[PDB]
Order: structure tokens, then C-alpha cells, then sequence
């Protein structure tokens, strides 16, 4: 995954995109804007991404105690570990085991419809879940 | 069918002296207020299995519980009939407490933030900040009330023991005596309640059927004795007035000899008639 | 034929520059490995096609068909030497060679070319014709479903193929900072007039391991009809 | 704790002819079999609020449902009152069904896969497939059951009605009839069962109190009899045997006449012993 700028979308839809609300990460309508922008930083040293928010470029996706996923200065929190299951489409772990499992974003789903949900870090067991897949598109 | 249409205080598990406060669309964790600020009325949608929680407020009749998604707050907002705004009610058994957990994404689950006195989500966990009391309001209010009780014909009378020794039961002026305080007790198993005298430490208000229709104070070390308990009921339309029924005989109504209004008038059960020497104010003493 | 050769022995990871006026040739690269184990080897894009043999000389895997994407995935041992057969780059573009130690499950690939197949933009037939290898050797196809990934979408995919018998094995691709990531889906799929199709994912990525178990013919050509 | 130590059986929301089934380890859906390889006893820890859930197998005697973290797979290992090994189980109200939640993680909740018959954990959703009916084993097993009762003192005898026309209930040798069967129904609401006769549509076994002890099936469209309705306790260390007893009376239990065999014996209510002539197999119709 080279490094760079990205948008990043989930499966269930091709027309939203990832940015913070509030406090929260959700995918909204296009906008154009810097803060649907991400830039995708690899770290040599633990082989895993840091993800920041181009608008807000010292801050980055993280998770708070709450299960959510959050934007928050630099930890050891901020470490992506990708498995890349398709063209641009990755399952994103924590880099941390959590609660000793694997921990992945995770955006819950209506009938494939994903409007106004929170991004949140759940367990991941495999590469099949619809709800832990995202996009990851360089532009 | 059994929570439905139920109006009910909510408070935290984590912290029992904090309710559900709702004023003009927002939520908080507050102290007891016994009033509307902190009652809500469940609403039932069957196809969903899932409930909106309504506030009982007066002057807005139409807010309700709602997540405001995709943010960790929780505020209230108009009626929409929507996903956000219905909750799965979750009755942990054996703790007899309650997880809130949203309609919309039920992974997430209500949280009191006791520090910051509001609402917040988390997913599921063993913490006691994601369960919570829901109590029919009437429970909730009365429950460890230390009040006085009056006759709707003199306000300014009060039911009181005689003292510490004489357990006789009759009407008086009020004179902020312990004699003329009741700490009412709720036995969730009974489904009823027991008035305890605070001049005494067990004594409890009871029915003695032995001698008719009669009231005294007694023991309340004498275990299995449904006479020792009682139920009450709000008059309709009102804020303190309520009726008073004895477990024993529900038909028997706590009773004010005859309508008289006056000092040393005994108390006594009789026949129910919804008539104005059986209906109490039920208050704090001032 | 200008025989070159990297001199010190290469470890976990290396990059080969092709000087560029030895492309109008085919030309040699000697090489040995730090320590034993299992590596892929490939041109910058995958193209040109490489050749690798033990060194008396003995072919092991790789073939030469112009134009032709593939990499190489081989058990190197470090006692050995070897030699890489690069064939003509008729176009004067500085080619790269990269060596790289693999400890994951692209180990399961080994010994054989993997044929990068770009060409797969719809239904209906599509075959691919390489080089056989001998009978108890390899050869691989990566290729990708037709179609956007949601997951749920998918296409029936019929392979087989022409004269040779070969028993295949099917892996799903994923990928990581860390390469790639093998599902093996299905095993002991014989191929000669194979009349089974297999549902697969649009848009998701695929690898048909192929062991040769009859030579009927010089080449092989692999099948890969799609339909919905 | 109204759950601890209860055997219960449970059953799938999405599919309520799968229930969880254990062998060897594995756990896994399957249909009813009426037997201790779908029966599981709730094991309470007060501390914890959670509960083991423990297979009743006769061979391995210590197996609970266990969750192989890290992955999301679920089967029965030895009891080592492990976090993984306890569950919450949190009722769904007004839905009857539960969700049943990792206590070692309570992000994630038993989940049915009635296409492969196993259990899996998994996040939550607003899908059948996270809810469960857990419900006594004895109500599970014959609710619903179609069966033939015998008195102990001998299984080749039935009580039966005499025939469409003669509502009377006698003893008679095995025949087949469907007049000899019984179809089990337990009503939620009375917390009581009936007995409806397969040779009739709306008729019930009733006890007719005007008439002494006698009891005659009659129609179960008199709605509020409990002489319609009975009690159905099993008796330890047995499989099928179980006294009836009487919902209007509970002293009152289905008794053999004198405890005679003879074809044609009256079947009737007496005052509760628990003689052998108060004892019946209700059995599965060969």
C-alpha cells in the first residue's frame, strides 16, 4: 500500500466517504474537502500505518475506550495493521491485540445502508465480514 | 405488554442517586427530583421489539430519547418515529438492572458518564455504567420516602402515633413531631408497601383485623402478616394525592372516622368508596 | 550472451539493474543465496518473463513467451548456484530484477512461474497457452474476477484444460504491508475437460496452482470461461 | 438466580425446531430429541452476575459452553469456571427470547448459523439469529407433545376417552386410537398445561368438581376453568413418569380408581398421596 493520499469508503457504498463528525468517523456525501482526505503514512519499524486526516494533519485515526474509532494525536493506538482482500479492499486491525483478539473498523449496516453510523473497532475472526471491509482509493 | 405505556424513572446502577433528567431537548444524570423532569414513558413498538423512551415534560410532550448518530450523544428530540429514537430494553436477570441498547446499532449500548452527569454509548462490557433501574415513577418517588401523610379535609392534620410507647394510631395538628413522620418501604416481592414510624425503629403501620376495623402501629418482626402492608394508588389528575389500600383486603381502604377533621379522630380502614375521608396527600415534611 | 553475475551471495532481499546494453541479447545472471529458503523472483512489472536453472545445468522453472507477465517462486538452496535466463527486452526501458525471501504462504507457490493474467474485463472464453512444465511440476495463474467487489457479487469461472492432465489447487489473495495472504479454497481439481464451474468473487483475486500429470502436448493452455 | 441451577433447554429464535445440542465436545443445532443431549443446566456466580451454561451428558459430566477465543468458534470444555466459560443472559422483554453474551467480552453474543447447525459469537444486530427461547426442559419437552399416558401399575393400559360421542375417561388395553392420545399444551399465562384428546378438536381433560372426583374431557372453549388444567411434575429418577395434578386444586392429582388394572377403570381426581396409582408415563405412541 504505497504511501499517500486517499479516500476511504466502505463496501456497502461507493458515494460515501470517510470523515470525522464531532468526534466521531462516519462516511458522509462527497465533498471535495481536505477532511475527506487521508494520508497514509507505512512505519518501517513495526510494519504497520499511521492514517492522518489531511485537514487536520496532526491528528490521526485511533480508538478510544469507548469502541469507538476517534482522531487523536499520535500512540501506539494509531497503528494500522491492513490485510489487503482484494483490489483496494482491506480489513484494517489495531496493531494492538485488544482484549487479546483482533480488533478491526467496523461499520454497521441497515440492509446494506451505513448513513449517520459511527466507525467503531470490533473483534475480527476472519476475512469474510461485509462490515469490516473498506476501500482504499489514491486520488 | 407489560412495560408498555409504563411512565418510569431510570436511574444508574453505577450511581442510584442519579436519574434521567430531560429539560428543553437535553439529557442529563441528576439527583432525585420526584416530578416530570425525571419520568418517561416507555413506548412499545412490537414489529421492532423495541421501545422509545418518552419524556413526561409538560410543556414539551413529544421528546424522545435519541442517539444522535454517528456522535456518542444522546439528547432529546422530537418524535420522528425513528431508528435512533428506539431502544432495546435488556433485563439482566439476577441483577435486576436494565442495558439500554440503541435500535439502530445495538452493539451500542447506553453509558452514564457519572462525571460528566450525562449519557454516552459504549458496546457491550461488565461495567455497572451500562445498566440502569427502571422503576414504575410511583415506586421510585415513594420508595424510602420519609413523609407525612394528611387528610385531604385538613392539610393541616396529619396521621401520627401517639408516641413511643402508646402504638394507637390518630389524627393530630401537625408539630414536625417523629410521631407524625412515616418512611415508606417498598417489598418488591409483596408487590406493596409498609409505613415505618420514625419514633420507632421496627414499628410499621398495621392493620389489626382482630379488632374489626381498627389501626394501630406494630412490630415489624412479626414476618407474614398482610395487614402489615398496604398499596397505593394515585388519584387521577393530581401531584401528592393518593388512595390507600390494605394488602389483607383491598376492598379496605385506610380511612378518617367519619370525615371529622379534628384532633384525636381515630384512624381506621373501611369499605372503599373513593370518597374524600379515604384520599391522603402523600408529602415531604416541609 | 554475456554472462553476468552478482558476487556477493543475497540475503532476504536484493534489486539486479539491468544495464541496458545487454537488452538486445539474451543474457545470464549468476547468483546464490545467503541462506536456504523459498524466493520470488521477477522483472519490474513482472515482464519480462525469467528463466532460472541450478547449476551440470538443470532447468527448474520459467518460460519465455514475449510480452508475457510472470514471476518466479523457488526453493534456493545456498549450497547451489543459479542462473537466471533473461530474455530479449526488444525495447530499451532499464529493467530491474527483484529477489526477495518469502516466509508466508506464497512458500505454498514453489516451484513454479505464476502468470500475471490481465485480460479478464468480461464473461465468455478466455485461454492462456505456456510452456508445459514436466509432469510432477508447476505452473500458476493469478488472475482477477471481472466486476466491482461488494462481497456478494459473482461469477461462475470454468477451468480446464486442452491436452494435458494437471491437478489443481485454488487459493484466495489477499494482501498486506507484509505481502500477500493464501486461502486455499479448493484442492485435487483435475483440470483435462473439466465440466465443474466454480462461483467466485467479481473483482476479488484468485491463484490456480497447476501440478502437471500428463504431458499430451509441448504447451498448455489454461481455460478461464466466465459467465453470470 | 430464578435461573441458577434450572436444566432448560434452548432453542434458536430463527428456527425454533433447532436447538443447541452437545456431544463430545461439540456443540452444535439440531431438532428436538427430548433428551439430556439438549438439556443444560444454568450454573449462577452471584460475583460475576454471569452464568455457566453446563451439558447435562451423561459420559463427560463436565462440559460448559465455551468460547475459543481468539477465534469466534464455540464448543463444550471441561468447567474450569474460566471468563470464557460464562455467559450473560440478558432477556429481550416483550420478545420472549434471550441474547446471550460473552462475559469474557460482552462485545460479542452467541449467533445461529442454521445453515451450517453450529453456534458462532458475533457482534450484535437487531436478526433472530442472536436470540434464543431458554426454557424448561420438562415444559419443552411436552409442550406441544402428542402422547399416550399409561398408569405405572401396567403400561399396557391407557387412559383414554371412550369414544367421540362418550366424553367419559376409563383405563383400556393399547389400541392406537386416537382416543387414546393426548396432545400436551402448556398455556404461559396459568403457568398449567391441558391435555387436548386427538380424537376431538377442542376437548380437555377436566376435572368436574360439581360431580365429586370425576374427571370427563369436555370442550376447551369454556375459557376460564381451571378444573381444565393441570400441573405436571416429574418423579425423581425416572424418564417419563410424572404426577398430574389439579390447577383448581393442586391437592387434587389424576389418580387410577383403587388402583385397579381392569379394562374399563375410572380414572378420577383423589386427594394427593403419591401412591403408585397417582403416577403416569406419558410416552412417545410407538
Amino acid at each position: 500500500l504505497p504511501n499517500g493520499n486517499y479516500n476511504i469508503k466502505s463496501i456497502f457504498s461507493g458515494s460515501l466517504y470517510l470523515n470525522p463528525v464531532s468526534k466521531s468517523l462516519t462516511f458522509s456525501n462527497e465533498s471535495s474537502a481536505n477532511n475527506q482526505k487521508w494520508n497514509v503514512e507505512y512505519m518501517a519499524e513495526n510494519r504497520c500505518f499511521k492514517i492522518s486526516n489531511v485537514a487536520e494533519p496532526n491528528k490521526y485515526l485511533s480508538y478510544d475506550n469507548f469502541g469507538f474509532i476517534s482522531l487523536d494525536s499520535l500512540s501506539n493506538r494509531c497503528y494500522w495493521f491492513p490485510i489487503k482482500i482484494a483490489v483496494n479492499t482491506y480489513i484494517m486491525l489495531s496493531l494492538n491485540k485488544v482484549n487479546e483478539l483482533d480488533y478491526a473498523w467496523d461499520i454497521y449496516d441497515t440492509n446494506e445502508n451505513i448513513l449517520s453510523q459511527p466507525l467503531l473497532l470490533l473483534p475480527n475472526f476472519d476475512i469474510y465480514n461485509s462490515n469490516q471491509m473498506f476501500k482504499l482509493e489514491k486520488i | 405488554n407489560s412495560l408498555n405505556d409504563k411512565i418510569v424513572t431510570i436511574s444508574c446502577k453505577a450511581d442510584t442517586n442519579l436519574f434521567f433528567y430531560q429539560v428543553a431537548g437535553n439529557v442529563s444524570l441528576f439527583q432525585q427530583t420526584r416530578n416530570y423532569l425525571e419520568r418517561w414513558r416507555l413506548i412499545y413498538d412490537s414489529n421492532k421489539a423495541a421501545y422509545k423512551i418518552k419524556s413526561m415534560d409538560i410543556h414539551n410532550t413529544n421528546l424522545v430519547l435519541t442517539w444522535n448518530a454517528p456522535t456518542h450523544n444522546i439528547s432529546t428530540q422530537q418524535d420522528s418515529n425513528a431508528d435512533n429514537q428506539y431502544w432495546l430494553l435488556l433485563k439482566d436477570i439476577g441483577n435486576n438492572s436494565f442495558i439500554i441498547a440503541s435500535y439502530k446499532n445495538p452493539n451500542l449500548v447506553l453509558y452514564a458518564d457519572t462525571v460528566a452527569r450525562n449519557l454516552k454509548l459504549s458496546t457491550l462490557n461488565n461495567s455497572n455504567y451500562i445498566k440502569f433501574i427502571i422503576e414504575d415513577y410511583i415506586i421510585s418517588d415513594l420508595n424510602n420516602f420519609t413523609c407525612k401523610i394528611s387528610p385531604i379535609l385538613d392539610l393541616n392534620k396529619v396521621v401520627q402515633q401517639v408516641d413511643v410507647t402508646n402504638l394507637n394510631v390518630n389524627l393530630y395538628t401537625w408539630d414536625y413531631g417523629r410521631n407524625q413522620k412515616w418512611t415508606i418501604r417498598y417489598n418488591e416481592e409483596k408487590a406493596a408497601y409498609q409505613f415505618f414510624n420514625t419514633i420507632l425503629s421496627n414499628g410499621v403501620l398495621t392493620w389489626i383485623f382482630s379488632n374489626g376495623n381498627t389501626v394501630r402501629v406494630s412490630s415489624s418482626n412479626d414476618q407474614n402478616n398482610d395487614a402489615q402492608y398496604w398499596l397505593i394508588n394515585p388519584v387521577s389528575d393530581t401531584d401528592e394525592t393518593y388512595t390507600i389500600t390494605n394488602l389483607r383486603d383491598t376492598t379496605k381502604a385506610l380511612d378518617l372516622y367519619g370525615g371529622q377533621t379534628a384532633n384525636g379522630t381515630a384512624i381506621q380502614v373501611f369499605n372503599y368508596h373513593g370518597d374524600d375521608n379515604q384520599k391522603w396527600n402523600i408529602r415531604n415534611p416541609p | 550472451e554475456n554472462i553476468q553475475e552478482i558476487n556477493t551471495a543475497i540475503s532476504d532481499n536484493y534489486t539486479y539493474n539491468i544495464p541496458g546494453i545487454v537488452n538486445n541479447n539474451p543474457f545470464y545472471i549468476l547468483f546464490t543465496v545467503n541462506t536456504t529458503g523459498i524466493y520470488k523472483i521477477n522483472a519490474q512489472n513482472n515482464l519480462p518473463s525469467l528463466k532460472i536453472y541450478e547449476a551440470a545445468i538443470n532447468y527448474i522453472t520459467g518460460f519465455d513467451s514475449p510480452n508475457a507477465k510472470s514471476y518466479l517462486v523457488v526453493l534456493l538452496n545456498k549450497d547451489k548456484n543459479y542462473y537466471i535466463r533473461v530474455p530479449q527486452t526488444s525495447s530499451n526501458i532499464e529493467n530491474q530484477i527483484q529477489f526477495k525471501r518469502e516466509e508466508g504462504d506464497l512458500r505454498n507457490l514453489m516451484n513454479s512461474s505464476v502468470n500475471i493474467i490481465d485480460n479478464l474485463n468480461s464473461t465468455g472464453a478466455h485461454y492462456y497457452t505456456r510452456q508445459s512444465p514436466d509432469v510432477h511440476d508447476y505452473i500458476s495463474y493469478e488472475f482477477t474476477i471481472p466486476g466491482n467487489f461488494n462481497n456478494k457479487d459473482t461469477s461462475n469461472i470454468r477451468l480446464y484444460t486442452s491436452y494435458n492432465q494437471g491437478i489443481g489447487t485454488l487459493f484466495r489473495v489477499t494482501e498486506t504491508i507484509d505481502g500477500y495472504n493464501l486461502i486455499n479454497i479448493q484442492q485435487n481439481l483435475h483440470l483435462l475437460n473439466n465440466t465443474n464451474s466454480i462461483r467466485l468473487l467479481n473483482g476479488a483475486i484468485y491463484i490456480l496452482k497447476v501440478e502437471v500429470t500428463e504431458l499430451n502436448n509441448y504447451n498448455i493452455r489454461l481455460h478461464i470461461d466466465i459467465t453470470n
